[PDB]
């Protein structure tokens, strides 16, 4: 429940574009602690730090069994996804409409 | 934990199907992409298609469209893959993965031979070794096999529990059954009075054969 | 289409340096922003293993140098300390348009101290059937190759097979007679390369 992921994150699949109006990224982890919360934390071009909406029920990984899916409500336009620490670290490019 | 088995080995005459599968082990089928992959005697590994159980939508390598048709079950968990009108050198173990981001799991390779003649089941003997005591580090023994077709034959020591440094010897084709050795250099402390075995498998007939090694 | 470059054809390693493999696709590769090109090392009778998922990311548990270097369609795999252990073709593979095909390999070869054979010698069992089954698979041996012998007391009754790299080489010889022409002598060796010679007097 509280301290964020610490391992590698690893997207498994599909970044699905629901006509809602959300990607939803499914990823697997491969890390260090397993019940821990995932490092979601999507930003704009330059890193004024923050640009997205998160949408998932506020989830967390509890598996390398199970592959943790999540949804956003990105901004319809050129923008960057992130998932996971410092190294070895998810830099999506969503930059897309 | 994880991974995933792979069925059999058969041996299917020119112009049928076969039915492979993969099966898994501690996730879910739908988890992720699913695949199967392609190799024969030395050309590389070739993919062929990926599946997906969740939507259950599969696309496949052009040149490779009209062969493969993978499948999925949730039932059961495995995804399959049937490969049909088949030809002469149509022959290749194929393999089936997991990811998206280079595959992480695979099984157990599956070697399909198109063939006209029939499996024909192994002979192998145990093979002693004589006055051979003398050994810097380890004492080395054996045992043949000789005389089967598809050429797939798994074979295992003691159901493998020790120094299983073993050296297994590739296959050789005389006429139309081919031949293979095996070799087992179990510590010297360690012969005549514990046990030790020769397990032989041919997956095409579903044999498995057990071996007696006995001192002479 | 889609095609790769694997460009070592096939190269024979120290026990010590820097392992330097290449593959260069043709159309590209960068997908999420992010070049899709992953790795893999299959060994003898096994499945391919994934070394580096994306161009550079180092898998689950896998030894430290094993990395990747690559652009959006044009990459190269690393092994400083080639040890041995290292003994596989490796792969190059595509996730990022749907021909996700791989290249066609690189068998590296690392190089050891130079061998020192084992020799086994092995008689028919304690035949009944058939006729002679004399086995002298000879373990552990670097140099690739070594030939043999069979001086038995042949060309139509030898048969030699091939161990791979990692149990270091070995070799199988074997010699299938009758159990008349078996009968009819009484001792084999099993000669190798000064000469080395592995005895057995059927009688014993």
């Amino acid at each position: 429940s509280y301290s964020m992921c610490t391992g590698k994150f690893k997207v498994v699949k599909e970044i699905a574009e629901t006509q809602h109006g959300t990607i939803v990224i499914r990823v697997q982890y491969e890390g260090d602690g397993s019940p821990c919360k995932i490092p979601f934390e999507i930003m704009d071009l330059e890193k004024r730090h923050v640009l997205g909406r998160l949408i998932t029920v506020n989830p967390i990984v509890t598996e390398k069994d199970s592959p943790v899916n999540i949804e956003a409500e990105p901004p319809f336009g050129d923008s960057y996804i992130i998932i996971g620490v410092e190294p070895g670290q998810l830099k999506l490019n969503w930059f897309k409409k | 934990e994880v991974q995933l088995q792979q069925s059999g080995a058969e041996l299917v005459k020119p112009g049928a199907s076969v039915k492979l599968s993969c099966t898994a082990s501690g996730f879910n089928i739908k988890d992720t992409y699913m695949h199967w992959v392609k190799q024969r005697p030395e050309q590389g590994l070739e993919w062929i298609g990926r599946i997906d159980p969740a939507n259950g939508y599969s696309k496949y390598d052009p040149k490779f469209q009209g062969k493969a048709t993978i499948t999925a079950d949730t039932s059961s968990n495995a995804a399959y893959l049937q490969l049909s009108s088949l030809t002469s050198e149509d022959t290749a173990v194929y393999f089936c993965a997991r990811d998206y981001e280079g595959f992480a799991y695979w099984g157990q390779g599956t070697l399909v031979t198109v063939s006209s003649a029939k499996t024909t089941p192994p002979s192998v003997y145990p093979l002693a070794p004589g006055a051979a005591a003398a050994t810097s580090s380890s004492v080395t023994l054996g045992c043949l096999v000789k005389g089967y077709f598809p050429e797939p034959v798994t074979l295992t020591w003691n159901s493998g529990s020790l120094s299983s440094g073993v050296h297994t010897f590739p296959a050789v084709l005389q006429s139309d059954l081919y031949t293979l050795s095996s070799s087992v250099t179990v510590t010297s402390s360690t012969w005549p009075s514990q046990t030790i075995t020769c397990n032989v498998a041919h997956p095409a007939s579903s044999t498995k054969v057990d071996k007696k090694i006995e001192p002479r | 289409d889609i095609v790769l470059t694997q460009s070592p054809a096939s190269l024979a390693v120290s026990l010590g340096q820097r392992a330097t493999i290449s593959c260069r696709a043709s159309e590209s590769v960068v997908r999420y922003g992010n070049s899709f090109m992953h790795w893999y090392q299959q060994k003898p009778g096994q499945p391919p293993k994934l070394l580096i998922y994306r161009a550079s990311s180092l898998e689950s548990g896998i030894p430290t140098r094993f990395s990747g270097s690559g652009s959006r369609t044009d990459f190269t795999l690393t092994i400083n300390p080639v040890e041995a252990d290292d003994v596989a073709t490796y792969y190059c593979q595509q996730t990022n348009v749907d021909p996700w095909a791989f290249g066609g390999g690189t068998k590296l070869e690392i190089k050891r101290a130079d061998a020192a054979p084992t020799v086994s010698i092995f008689p028919p069992s304690s035949l009944t059937s058939g006729g002679a089954s004399v086995v002298c698979f000879l373990n552990n041996f670097y140099p690739k190759d070594i030939n043999v012998k069979w001086k038995i007391d042949r060309q139509n009754g030898v048969l030699n097979s091939w161990t791979d790299q990692d149990s270091t080489y070995s070799m199988s010889s074997t010699l299938t007679l009758t159990k008349d022409e078996y009968e009819r002598h009484n001792s084999y060796t099993c000669e190798a390369t000064s000469p080395i010679v592995k005895s057995f007097n059927r009688n014993e």
